[PDB]
């Protein structure tokens, strides 16, 4: 016990302001695209209550920007250029095409995620079965959601691999991974 | 101030001057090929009545690098800052005089051009001299040469406006006006 | 000669397609009118009374309303 004066029995980890802003409020948080307009939670909640959608606009847009997203920086004077030409360089129309096809190819992206995960579960299932030995052919749907939504770092479920082709335990998962701040060196980037 | 500067250089070029002459043994005088094969002193060695010689100018170029030395790192609050004003006399004076010597050096007829490490620091120290009883003489600033400078730039500056106003570019045209 | 054309023609066609300022937000440090980011602003002299008459049917020249 460092600290002096007061110690709870949950030592204290020091919160920083964050670095990135948050998923906007519409994506889910898989490869598929979104309503593109119009969420599809925003039907089942009474008019009084959905001034949220609006209000997460107002606030990744205008109001609480993390003071890490407006660093000058070398690398961001030349990433200015190449948006600039992005949004005032091109006509719409171009823009438009482009944003059809990137949103089919994503589309595709994700059925093709989700079929390997799939095929995931399988092979997991069958890999409990020779570490226990015995009985269990099952799986964690906790482990094939937590797969969907891209929430293990590698070496979490090299671990869990391990684990189950060792001692079965098909219910003892890594903890989880946590979120990737922005990096910044200096004056660089 | 170019007190300091004075000082320290005549520090550095007596200190080589020692560094120079007190580590050789001695140059060599050029034989001067077919110059009167017997008598008159040529295609000789140097003498030994020139080697202490040498060296007597060279601790003498010491003790007045040393003096500066001292001058320099004491009147660098330019204790005493007036007590000098005696050796004042004795840092210029025979320095000058010591200029008047060499200066009737070419009408002796003694050559000073062809060795180095003897009649170098000689003019040299003895015109540094002169140049310290100048800086005493008319007490450069160290401000004031800068603001020479500058009266020749604002001098200059004033005859290229006239050139580009008068032969390139008229100055009502190159500037933009007002009001409409 | 052909491809020496078809370059200035795929530059035209692109241009076309931008058809107007549908898409163009507005920008701080280019105006549309040239004299607020030039700042110029007439002064003392020069002014005509009946300078002023001259103003309107010049603006009716280009407003294009053919009663002048
Ligand atoms: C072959 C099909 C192209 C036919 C055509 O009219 O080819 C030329 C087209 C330009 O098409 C223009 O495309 C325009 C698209 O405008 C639309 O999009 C614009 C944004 O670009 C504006 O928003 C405008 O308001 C909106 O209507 C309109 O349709 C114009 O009528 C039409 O001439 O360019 C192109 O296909 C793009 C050329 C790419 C060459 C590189
Ligand atoms: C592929 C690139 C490898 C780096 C990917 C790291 C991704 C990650 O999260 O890893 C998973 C974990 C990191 O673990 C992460 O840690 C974070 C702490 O800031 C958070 O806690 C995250 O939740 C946790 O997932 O990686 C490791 O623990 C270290 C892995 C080392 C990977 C580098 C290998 C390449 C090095 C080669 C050099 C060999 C020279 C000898
Ligand atoms: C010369 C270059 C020298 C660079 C040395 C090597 C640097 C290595 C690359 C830096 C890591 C990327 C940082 C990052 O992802 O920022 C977020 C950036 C945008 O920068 C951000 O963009 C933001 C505005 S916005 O995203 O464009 O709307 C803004 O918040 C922020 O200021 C700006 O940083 O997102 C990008 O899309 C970067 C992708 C391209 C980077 C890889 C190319 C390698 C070069």
């Amino acid at each position: 016990t460092s600290a002096p004066f007061i110690s709870p029995m949950t030592p204290y980890v020091p919160e920083e302001e964050p670095t990135r802003t948050p998923p906007s409020i519409k994506d889910t948080g898989t490869l598929r695209p979104a309503s593109e307009w119009y969420p599809q939670w925003m039907q089942y909640r009474r008019r009084e209550d959905n001034y949220v959608f609006w209000q997460d606009k107002f606030m990744r847009c205008s109001t609480d920007i993390p003071w890490a997203e407006k660093r000058w920086t070398l690398f961001s004077t030349v990433w200015y250029l190449v948006q600039q030409l992005r949004f005032v360089g091109t006509p719409p129309a171009l823009r438009y095409v482009a944003f059809l096809g990137w949103r089919a190819l994503m589309f595709q992206v994700y059925a093709a995620h989700k079929a390997l995960v799939l095929w995931q579960c399988k092979l997991d299932a069958g890999l409990a079965r020779i570490g226990s030995g015995g009985a269990t052919a099952t799986f964690s749907k906790t482990m094939a959601l937590r797969r969907l939504h891209w929430r293990n770092s590698p070496l979490a479920e090299a671990l869990y691999a391990l684990n189950l082709y060792k001692t079965g335990r098909v219910h003892l998962l890594p903890p989880v991974a946590k979120p990737i701040p922005r990096p910044t060196f200096f004056w660089l980037f | 101030t170019v007190a300091g500067l004075l000082l320290t250089t005549t520090i550095v070029v007596s200190l080589y001057g020692l560094f120079a002459a007190v580590f050789a043994p001695a140059p060599a005088l050029p034989v001067a090929v077919g110059a009167w094969p017997g008598t008159a002193a040529a295609a000789a060695v140097m003498d030994g009545s020139a080697a202490g010689l040498r060296r007597l100018a060279a601790g003498g170029l010491l003790l007045t690098a040393a003096a500066s030395h001292g001058l320099f790192d004491f009147a660098g609050s330019v204790p005493n800052p007036t007590i000098y004003s005696l050796l004042n006399l004795g840092f210029v004076a025979a320095a000058v005089l010591q200029s008047y010597f060499l200066y009737i050096a070419p009408a002796w007829g003694v050559n000073v051009n062809w060795d180095t490490a003897l009649w170098g620091p000689m003019y040299g120290t003895a015109f540094l001299g002169l140049v310290y009883g100048l800086v005493a003489l008319t007490k450069f600033d160290w401000s004031s040469v800068v603001d020479a400078v500058l009266r020749v730039a604002c001098w200059f500056a004033e005859l290229t406006m006239w050139f580009w106003d008068t032969f390139v570019w008229k100055f009502s045209w190159s500037e933009k006006t007002r009001r409409a | 000669a052909a491809v020496a054309a078809g370059w200035h023609l795929a530059s035209f066609a692109l241009n076309l397609a931008f058809w107007g300022v549908e898409g163009m937000p507005p920008d701080r440090y280019w105006p549309t009118s040239p004299r607020i980011r030039l700042q110029i602003r007439p002064g003392r002299y020069g002014n005509m009374d009946g300078g002023q008459r001259v103003y309107m049917d010049y603006l009716a020249r280009s407003e294009g309303v053919p009663l002048n």
